RNA sequence: GGAUGACCCCAGGCGGUAGGGGAGCGUUCCCGAUGCCGAUGAAGGCCGACCCGCGAGGGCGGCUGGAGGUAAGGGAAGUGC
RNA sequence: GUGGAGCCUGGGAGUGAGGGCGCGAGCGAUAACGUCCGCGUCCGAGCGCGGGAACAACCGAGACCGCCAGCUAAGGCCCCC
RNA sequence: CGUGAGGGAAAGGUGAAAAGAACCCCGGGAGGGGAGUGAAAUAGAGCCUGAAACCGUGGGCUUACAAGCAGUCACGGCCCCGAGGGGUUGUGGCGUGCCUAUUGAAGCAUGAGCCGGCGACUCACGGUCGUGGGCGAGCUUAAGCCGUUGAGGCGGAGGC
């Protein structure tokens, strides 16, 4: 039994006892949160037009990070044009807790 | 054909 | 008071030489040819993170457009059904279903045609 | 002529390829029926001087 | 969740019959078999398509004049070393390699493009030696 | 157990000596002993004295068994280079490296 | 490099040695040549307001 | 917005050679120093998949090394290949 | 019409070999990747990105960083692709 | 080095103390192996630290149907570390070194074998604008003189 959420402008199948990485939710470690569903499946599968109205997969946040870093380096030849940046993505981890149908 | 000659005839050097 | 070289153009060569591990002949090996080979890396790695987005969309098309034919009908046909019937499930998770949990990719396929 | 030179330094790959045929070949060796000692076959055995059978020479 | 990766599975044997069919037009299909695109769990950089044996391949057709005016090229790397060779001869002589040739100008150039070209089996008239691999009947 | 001896500063060139050593090592000490002495080379010389040192340490030094000694590893490394002027045609100088080796032999013991 | 102990000659001809140009040895981009900008005896006293 | 550089919010700009401007990092030296770190290990060297920084860099840790090193804030230049 | 508009006074410059394309002329031969002006554009400095097989200046489009998400542009949708 | 006038280098460091390694062993010797000295001996005199290029030995992964500025993105295999990381790279995708000079270079245009160290916008005086302070119809001293011995005053000539 999945389902496939919406979070981040991205798109995620979630199965309850699943850790997923995402973007950075505005909401403190341990609280829960529920993000929205447009897919249910396995055994009873309802079809999202685009999202399904009474579901919802609850996710506890377990908590805050930022990702190992890239370095994001420009350059351009005769010309002297050199750019070194670090970067490190904000994510926020969540524990998929529950599907509610 | 004559034409030109664009270059002086060679002669080779010595490095050190 | 006079401030030579010293520690410092040795540490700086070590940072670059350090980043260049790996690489073949000289490239890994001396510092010239070390950061000439990280400005072409880092370019490439640049206008690849840009590539795998593509990349990976594409393999996603392909895929999704096989499992149609199984059921008749061609990627185009399949998306602009999908459209109609207001379906945006994304083609990552589409293709992801189409292998592995063919049944729902089949009823996704049904709600294409009638939608049309 | 005019005086030919190499265009590039040879890698470190490209020259040992090159070596890839310099390893020696160990001598060829038998024991000598006599003494026992090790020699190389077809010459008078250094050792105890015997060559088919006879004493042939003073070691 | 990261995109559904294949392990290695048991690669399915194919039969067409050539005969009366049109060289290209066959030849596209018979990559794409041979690329596995038709399987909905492609991978581009492992060999996981099908095998296919084709018959009746000295039964191939084409349209237009081109028996006579298509010309197969072959250079061997001596001075005036381009030898030519027409269709019509091409079938006389080793029909099979018009249809080799067709389709390995539609598979990708490298090591994999290669190995898949391996996976191809062509036969003048009716008659293949893989029954052993009892391959599936295809119709296109 | 093991026992080494090293001959440093011979003034033969490393490239040299090391295909005689590459001959030797991974031998018993006594395959050793007649490959080196039919080993037509000028490194020959060379690397027998360093392995028939060595030897001499183990059984000297080292409470090891002669007739089980084996040759477990041996190297060339580069000495301190001579380096001499080689005149050449039109005044001009040459510098010839005459090249040195640090030769090294250790030798093992082959149980059972 | 005026100040420096070598003499004024220039150490091999301009052209065709095959070598770098150079003049004489006590040119800053030698080892042992004289220095560029380096400091000179100065006086770094000046005359602050009795104000202030 | 709040009281003023505290951080929050909303919005917009942010390709770049010659070149103009701004903000920083590091090197040697001085004041801070009759101090402080230091043989329970200074500087330098060699590793690190760890931490902080957009970056230049700064830490921390292990090995090496064996006697030096010097902070907050400022000052001055033979200051980065 | 509030725009990295504009005007004024000052500080610091660099540039004063351009080039292709479109249009309007001269020169040339109703030649030249020719030459010389005018209007415009791009490259120069966007040899960063898509298309044109490949290719500074043709078509599409002005790259702050990240995403294994969505829509399009030119161009494409038989296979390579 | 130059007939000569003249040119003109390189080359510092054991350890607190020589306690500078008796004696034995292989070796002609050099060199080493034990013993011994020392806090330390890869501080052993070719001696503090001992980077880099460069040469070698051992191990892990990998390579003999494959197309290249040597990387990068993805996936898989193997080895290691203890839903993670590190090493390696088989396949697939993309991909025209760096600098200089140019209208335009991957360019078959310049420079560079590679490594380490040296190596180029400063200083004085005057000007001009900005800026931080002091005083303001005024502002400011120069040489000197006194004092200090890393103490500061005096000095109005003169200058704006
Ligand atoms: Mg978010
Ligand atoms: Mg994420
Ligand atoms: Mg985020
Ligand atoms: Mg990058
Ligand atoms: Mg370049
Ligand atoms: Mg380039
Ligand atoms: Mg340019
Ligand atoms: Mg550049
Ligand atoms: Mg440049
Ligand atoms: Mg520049
Ligand atoms: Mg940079
Ligand atoms: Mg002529
Ligand atoms: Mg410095
Ligand atoms: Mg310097
Ligand atoms: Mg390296
Ligand atoms: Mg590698
Ligand atoms: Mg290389
Ligand atoms: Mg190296
Ligand atoms: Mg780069
Ligand atoms: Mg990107
Ligand atoms: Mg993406
Ligand atoms: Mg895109
Ligand atoms: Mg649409
Ligand atoms: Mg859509
Ligand atoms: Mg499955
Ligand atoms: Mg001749
Ligand atoms: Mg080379
Ligand atoms: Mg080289
Ligand atoms: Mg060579
Ligand atoms: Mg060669
Ligand atoms: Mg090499
Ligand atoms: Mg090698
Ligand atoms: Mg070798
Ligand atoms: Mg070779
Ligand atoms: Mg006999
Ligand atoms: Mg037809
Ligand atoms: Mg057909
Ligand atoms: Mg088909
Ligand atoms: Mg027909
Ligand atoms: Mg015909
Ligand atoms: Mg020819
Ligand atoms: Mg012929
Ligand atoms: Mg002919
Ligand atoms: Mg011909
Ligand atoms: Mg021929
Ligand atoms: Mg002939
Ligand atoms: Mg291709
Ligand atoms: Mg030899
Ligand atoms: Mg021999
Ligand atoms: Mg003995
Ligand atoms: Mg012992
Ligand atoms: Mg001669
Ligand atoms: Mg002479
Ligand atoms: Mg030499
Ligand atoms: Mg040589
Ligand atoms: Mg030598
Ligand atoms: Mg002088
Ligand atoms: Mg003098
Ligand atoms: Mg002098
Ligand atoms: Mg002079
Ligand atoms: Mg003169
Ligand atoms: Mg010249
Ligand atoms: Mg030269
Ligand atoms: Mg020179
Ligand atoms: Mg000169
Ligand atoms: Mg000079
Ligand atoms: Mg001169
Ligand atoms: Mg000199
Ligand atoms: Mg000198
Ligand atoms: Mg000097
Ligand atoms: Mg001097
Ligand atoms: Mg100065
Ligand atoms: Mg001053
Ligand atoms: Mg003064
Ligand atoms: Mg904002
Ligand atoms: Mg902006
Ligand atoms: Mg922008
Ligand atoms: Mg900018
Ligand atoms: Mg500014
Ligand atoms: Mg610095
Ligand atoms: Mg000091
Ligand atoms: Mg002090
Ligand atoms: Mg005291
Ligand atoms: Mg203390
Ligand atoms: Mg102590
Ligand atoms: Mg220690
Ligand atoms: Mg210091
Ligand atoms: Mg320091
Ligand atoms: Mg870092
Ligand atoms: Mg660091
Ligand atoms: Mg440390
Ligand atoms: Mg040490
Ligand atoms: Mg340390
Ligand atoms: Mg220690
Ligand atoms: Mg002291
Ligand atoms: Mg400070
Ligand atoms: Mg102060
Ligand atoms: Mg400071
Ligand atoms: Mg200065
Ligand atoms: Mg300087
Ligand atoms: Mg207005
Ligand atoms: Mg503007
Ligand atoms: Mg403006
Ligand atoms: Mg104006
Ligand atoms: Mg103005
Ligand atoms: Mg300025
Ligand atoms: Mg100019
Ligand atoms: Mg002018
Ligand atoms: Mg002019
Ligand atoms: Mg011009
Ligand atoms: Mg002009
Ligand atoms: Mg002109
Ligand atoms: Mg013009
Ligand atoms: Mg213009
Ligand atoms: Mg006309
Ligand atoms: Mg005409
Ligand atoms: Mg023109
Ligand atoms: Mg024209
Ligand atoms: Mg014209
Ligand atoms: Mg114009
Ligand atoms: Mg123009
Ligand atoms: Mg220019
Ligand atoms: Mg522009
Ligand atoms: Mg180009
Ligand atoms: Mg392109
Ligand atoms: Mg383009
Ligand atoms: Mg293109
Ligand atoms: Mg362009
Ligand atoms: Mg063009
Ligand atoms: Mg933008
Ligand atoms: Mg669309
Ligand atoms: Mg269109
Ligand atoms: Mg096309
Ligand atoms: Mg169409
Ligand atoms: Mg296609
Ligand atoms: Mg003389
Ligand atoms: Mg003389
Ligand atoms: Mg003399
Ligand atoms: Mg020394
Ligand atoms: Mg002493
Ligand atoms: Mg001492
Ligand atoms: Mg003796
Ligand atoms: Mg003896
Ligand atoms: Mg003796
Ligand atoms: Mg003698
Ligand atoms: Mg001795
Ligand atoms: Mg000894
Ligand atoms: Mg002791
Ligand atoms: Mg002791
Ligand atoms: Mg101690
Ligand atoms: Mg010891
Ligand atoms: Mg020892
Ligand atoms: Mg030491
Ligand atoms: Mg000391
Ligand atoms: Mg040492
Ligand atoms: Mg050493
Ligand atoms: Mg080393
Ligand atoms: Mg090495
Ligand atoms: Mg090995
Ligand atoms: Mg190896
Ligand atoms: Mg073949
Ligand atoms: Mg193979
Ligand atoms: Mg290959
Ligand atoms: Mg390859
Ligand atoms: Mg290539
Ligand atoms: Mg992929
Ligand atoms: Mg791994
Ligand atoms: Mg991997
Ligand atoms: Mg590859
Ligand atoms: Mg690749
Ligand atoms: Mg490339
Ligand atoms: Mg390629
Ligand atoms: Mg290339
Ligand atoms: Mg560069
Ligand atoms: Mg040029
Ligand atoms: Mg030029
Ligand atoms: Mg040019
Ligand atoms: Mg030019
Ligand atoms: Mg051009
Ligand atoms: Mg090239
Ligand atoms: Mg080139
Ligand atoms: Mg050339
Ligand atoms: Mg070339
Ligand atoms: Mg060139
Ligand atoms: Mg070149
Ligand atoms: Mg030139
Ligand atoms: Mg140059
Ligand atoms: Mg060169
Ligand atoms: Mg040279
Ligand atoms: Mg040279
Ligand atoms: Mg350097
Ligand atoms: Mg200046
Ligand atoms: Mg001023
Ligand atoms: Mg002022
Ligand atoms: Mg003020
Ligand atoms: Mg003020
Ligand atoms: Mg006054
Ligand atoms: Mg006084
Ligand atoms: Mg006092
Ligand atoms: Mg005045
Ligand atoms: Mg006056
Ligand atoms: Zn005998």
């Amino acid at each position: 039994m999945f389902a496939i959420v919406k979070t981040g402008g991205k798109q995620y199948r979630v199965e309850p006892g699943l850790k997923l990485r995402v973007e950075k939710l505005d909401a403190e470690p341990g609280a829960t949160v529920e993000l929205p569903v447009l897919l249910l499946g396995g055994e009873k599968t309802v079809v999202g037009t685009p999202v399904v109205e009474g579901a919802s997969v609850v996710a506890e946040v377990l908590g805050h990070g930022r990702g190992k870093k890239i370095l994001v380096s420009k350059f351009k030849a005769k010309v002297q044009y050199r750019r070194k940046k670090g970067h490190r993505q904000p994510y926020t981890e969540l524990l998929i807790k529950e599907i509610r149908g | 054909v004559d034409k030109g000659s664009y270059l002086p005839r060679p002669t080779p050097p010595r490095p050190i | 008071p006079r401030a030579k070289t010293g520690v410092v153009r040795r540490r700086k060569h070590k940072k670059i030489l350090k980043l260049a591990k790996g690489y073949w002949g000289l490239r890994s090996k001396s510092f010239r040819k070390a950061r000439e080979t990280l400005f072409a890396a880092g370019n490439y790695a640049y206008a690849h993170r840009k590539r795998r987005k593509r990349d990976f969309r594409r393999l996603w098309i392909v895929r999704i457009n096989a499992a149609c034919r199984q059921h008749g009908l061609n990627y185009s046909t399949f998306i602009h059904g999908l459209k109609k019937a207001g379906i945006e499930v994304d083609r990552k998770n589409l293709a992801d279903l189409a292998v592995r949990e063919p049944q729902v990719f089949a009823e996704l396929v049904e709600r294409a045609k009638a939608a049309q | 002529a005019k005086h030919p030179v190499p265009k590039k330094k040879t890698s470190k790959a490209r020259r040992d390829a090159r070596r890839s045929h310099h390893a020696l070949t160990p001598p060829t060796l038998v024991p000598c029926p006599e003494c026992k000692a090790m020699k190389p076959p077809h010459t008078v055995c250094p050792e105890c001087g015997y060559y088919a059978g006879r004493k042939v020479l003073e070691v | 969740m990261k995109t559904y990766v294949p392990k290695q599975v048991e690669p399915r044997w194919v039969l067409i019959d050539a005969e009366g069919k049109t060289l290209g037009r066959l030849a596209t299909k018979i990559a794409t078999l041979l690329r596995g695109k038709h399987r909905p769990d492609w991978t581009p950089n492992v060999a996981m398509g099908d095998f296919v044996v084709v018959v009746n391949a000295d039964k191939i057709r084409v349209t237009g004049k081109k028996l006579e005016q298509k010309i197969y090229t072959r250079y061997s790397g001596y001075p005036g070393g381009l030898k030519k060779i027409p269709l019509e001869k091409m079938l006389a002589t080793h029909p099979e390699r018009v249809l080799e040739h067709a389709v390995k100008g539609m598979l990708p150039k490298g090591p994999l493009g290669r190995r898949l070209f391996k996976r191809l089996k062509v036969y003048a008239g009716p008659d293949h030696p893989h029954q052993a691999q009892r391959p599936e009947k295809l119709e296109v | 157990m093991e026992a080494k001896a090293i001959a440093r500063y011979v003034r033969i060139s490393p490239r040299k000596v090391r295909l005689v050593v590459d001959l030797i090592r991974g031998k018993s000490l006594e395959e050793a002993r007649n490959i080196l002495r039919y080993t037509n080379k000028r490194g020959a010389y060379f690397v027998a004295k360093v392995l028939e040192s060595a030897a001499a340490n183990a059984v000297n030094n080292h409470d090891m068994l002669e007739d089980r000694l084996y040759v477990k590893a041996a190297y060339v490394d580069e000495g301190p280079a001579l380096k001499r002027v080689l005149p050449r045609a039109r005044g001009r100088a040459d510098i010839i490296k005459k090249r040195t080796s640090h030769i090294t032999v250790i030798l093992g013991e082959k149980h059972g | 490099r005026g100040e420096v102990a070598y003499s004024g000659r220039k150490i091999w001809p301009q052209k065709h040695t095959g070598r770098a140009r150079h003049g004489d040895i006590g040119a800053p981009i030698f080892v042992g040549g004289g220095v560029v900008f380096g400091p000179k005896p100065r006086d770094y006293s000046y005359t602050l307001p009795k104000k202030v």
